[PDB]
């Protein structure tokens, strides 16, 4: 009684199960194809930084470009 | 601390909002930034805006990238509402501009209704309201720090440079990030507005923050001295005591 | 002359803040893609292609995998079909 | 000597309450005698404004392989920390040899020690030439790093550092010409200067992803799709595309090429052929 219906559901269960396999393969491969904190917040912090330096430069009347 | 109700406690209750939004929008006339944390908190109180189907996953991933920006989740929800007021005044359907950028209207104008209200509240409460300019580079730093101050209780910081698993101080709670955020990269603090716990605990609705910014914005609730376990806490004394240094410098040269 | 110097100026300075607006708008792109660029470095740094090579190689096996189950759901011969390609000398190996 | 550690145990909190001069000259003598706390008297150097000695500190702790900072601070952690207090006081420092005080030569061995963060060194070195405010050796310095960088994070960096710079300083002369502009005041140092700056800044800005291609290649000599990018970026100029097709043809090692190194030299014989030249 129960035979068919479960070679059924192991059938559909393979099909499913390496469906998923292929398309985690293809989302890693997606992920190649498109391709830190502690350097971002340092980028932010030297370019306020920068920027005071500008502000305090035209301040004191640092003109020395050439 | 006797319980009773101040001011700012009596201005919150009137204001039909969360205490955490209200003190954000009562904030955000320091930052300069009251019309964006005003309408941040009007899409906060509104549903979630932001629609991805899944027959239409991809689209809705496109939608979200071309209308996201990189300072944080608020940041691109904020840059979402900005687009869609846009359209409407440039007159395209409010409804079709929704569909096609995978947005929900519905949400948008209960966003833009609360947004309404809200101003109302703040002119018949006398509060200012104030929009930093597009050119300025401080326009993103004072609706961070607005954000800050709104939300310091929600703040979570990561435990490695390696880890992308971060530590809300709020009982020293070990989540991760939101699938939906559209930070690319993780920043040092991150402002949640919303907490959701499931198989895998991560943090929606996160904008970019420092730990100096955090500890500007709300010095009782990040203070030093009181501060708990553990090293999140202990980072935090040390960027205090850095910025101490700093300003000892800086009055030393001035 | 002063007035048309006083305007040329004025459009000169317009053109120069256009010039700005252009600038901040290019070097906000640039340092977006180059940040994207970075995730390529590392990102790659994560992602030795030793480990690329092998999930190709069970891609590979899968979609044959998958292929063959539908060529026996179809109904067609699966090893007729790919009779139709097997070379002399890897007939000769298999024999 | 043997009762001094006693004596000096209670002479420093006597320092850490009078401050100023006279501590320093105390824990001076406290250096002479035991050298332990150098955090503690960075800390009172850079609270009394003595950031000349501080240097000159900074030098002979380092130069020191014993020392280790009681706050967890590493190697970087100083180096940042030396970086951070020569910019942040770049005119309290009197340089030369008589000081013994070389923020160039010691930034570069930076660059040759500490590579990972050589980007960081670089825009160190150019934020504490422009707090002096020697602002063309500044660029001098900063193409110099520009050209000899071989990280992408570490170039773009860099250039995110000059959009800011060149920015805030070309926008603060924005507001000083309109002012002058409403008065009509105008010279050759403000109007031709503006013009030869946004001159240099463009023509930087356009030549950046040549720079950026040329540090891709010198972070890996093997990847086709680079060259191609590069040599696309090139254009119509076809003296350049034949010495960057050459130099890509003389650069990437076959066997350890990461492209299509045949669709590389199909284009170079189309490219050939598509012009005139069917012998070659
Ligand atoms: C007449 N002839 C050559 C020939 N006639 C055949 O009927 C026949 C083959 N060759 N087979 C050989 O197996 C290799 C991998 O297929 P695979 O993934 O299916 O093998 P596994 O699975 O691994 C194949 O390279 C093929 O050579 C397999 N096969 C059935």
């Amino acid at each position: 009684a129960i035979k068919p219906e479960m070679e059924k559901r192991e059938k559909e269960a393979r099909r499913k199960r390496w469906q998923e396999i292929i398309e985690m393969t293809e989302r890693k491969q997606e992920e190649i194809r498109n391709g830190d904190g502690k350097w971002v917040e340092e980028k932010e912090v030297m370019g306020e930084r920068t920027r005071e330096a500008v502000m305090e430069a035209m301040k004191a009347g640092a003109w020395k470009d050439n | 601390d006797d319980g009773e109700l101040t001011p700012l406690g009596n201005l919150a209750s009137e204001f039909p909002l969360d205490p955490a939004l209200a003190v954000m929008l009562i904030s955000s006339p320091e930052f300069y930034c009251s019309n964006e944390i005003l309408s941040i908190t009007s899409l906060l109180s509104v549903p979630q805006i932001w629609v991805r189907p899944a027959n239409a996953r991809k689209r809705a991933d496109e939608m979200k990238a071309q209308f996201a920006h990189p300072d944080g989740d608020h940041l691109t929800l904020l840059n979402a509402y900005h687009a869609y007021k846009g359209a409407e005044a440039r007159g395209e359907d409010m409804k079709k501009w929704c569909h096609e950028h995978f947005l929900s209207y519905r949400h948008l104008s209960s966003a833009d209704n609360v947004r309404a209200q809200l101003k109302k509240i703040m002119e018949t409460h006398g509060i200012e309201l104030v929009s930093t300019p597009f050119h300025d580079k401080n326009y993103y730093t004072n609706i961070r720090r607005a954000l800050l101050a709104g939300f310091f209780m929600q703040v979570a910081m990561r435990e490695s440079s390696n880890s992308k698993v971060y530590k809300t101080v709020k009982d020293e709670q070990l989540v991760l990030i939101h699938p939906s955020t559209t930070v690319t990269t993780p920043y040092e603090w991150v402002v949640y507005n919303e907490f959701v716990l499931t198989t895998k605990q991560y943090v929606r609705t996160v904008t970019n923050i420092r730990p100096e910014w955090l500890l500007e914005i709300a010095p009782v609730y990040y203070d030093l001295s009181t501060f708990q376990k553990g090293e999140i806490k202990n980072a935090l004394t040390r960027v205090a005591e850095k910025i101490r240094r700093q300003q000892a410098m800086k009055a030393s040269k001035a | 002359s002063e007035s048309s110097t006083k305007n040329a100026a004025l459009t000169a300075a317009q053109e120069r803040l256009a010039r700005f607006r252009a600038l901040q708008a290019r070097a906000k792109e640039s340092s977006q893609q180059n940040l994207k660029e970075a995730t390529k470095e590392s990102q790659r740094l994560a992602t030795d292609p030793s480990q690329l090579t092998a999930l190709s190689r069970k891609h590979a096996i899968a979609a044959h995998k998958l292929l063959k189950a539908e060529i026996e759901d179809a109904g067609g011969d699966f090893e007729r079909k790919r009779a139709w390609d097997w070379t002399v000398e890897e007939a000769e190996r298999w024999d | 000597i043997t009762q001094h550690n006693r004596i000096w145990a209670l002479y420093r909190p006597f320092a850490n309450s009078a401050e100023g001069i006279t501590a320093v000259k105390i824990w001076r003598r406290y250096m002479q005698v035991h050298p332990e706390d150098a955090e503690d008297f960075i800390e009172l150097l850079i609270q009394c404004g003595l950031y000349t000695e501080a240097v000159k500190k900074y030098i002979e702790i380092l130069n020191n392989p014993k020392f280790q900072s009681k706050n967890a601070k590493g190697h970087y952690e100083l180096w940042s920390e030396m970086v951070d207090l020569l910019v942040e006081h770049a005119v309290d420092i009197e340089t030369g040899h008589e000081t013994g005080i070389d923020v160039e030569r010691i930034i570069r061995s930076g660059i040759e020690r500490f590579s990972d963060q050589r980007g960081k060194l670089w825009s160190g070195l150019a934020t504490y030439w422009i707090r002096r405010g020697n602002f063309d050796r500044a660029r001098d310095v900063f193409e110099e790093g520009i050209t000899t960088v071989m990280t992408v994070r570490d170039f773009t960096m860099i250039f995110d550092a000059y959009v800011e710079f060149e920015e805030s300083v070309i926008g603060t002369l924005m507001e000083a010409a309109s002012r002058r502009a409403e008065k009509g005041v105008v010279d050759e140092s403000a109007d031709f200067d503006l013009d030869i700056r946004m001159m240099r800044f463009e023509h930087l800005m356009d030549r950046r992803p040549f720079l950026l291609n040329d540090v891709l290649l010198r972070q890996n000599p093997n990847n086709v799709a680079e060259w191609e990018k590069r040599v696309a970026l090139w254009g119509d100029n076809k003296e350049e595309v034949v010495k960057t097709y050459t130099d890509a043809i003389a650069a990437i090692n076959p066997k350890k090429a990461v492209g299509a190194f045949h669709l590389l030299w199909a284009n170079y014989a189309k490219f050939y052929e598509k012009a005139g030249d069917l012998r070659t």
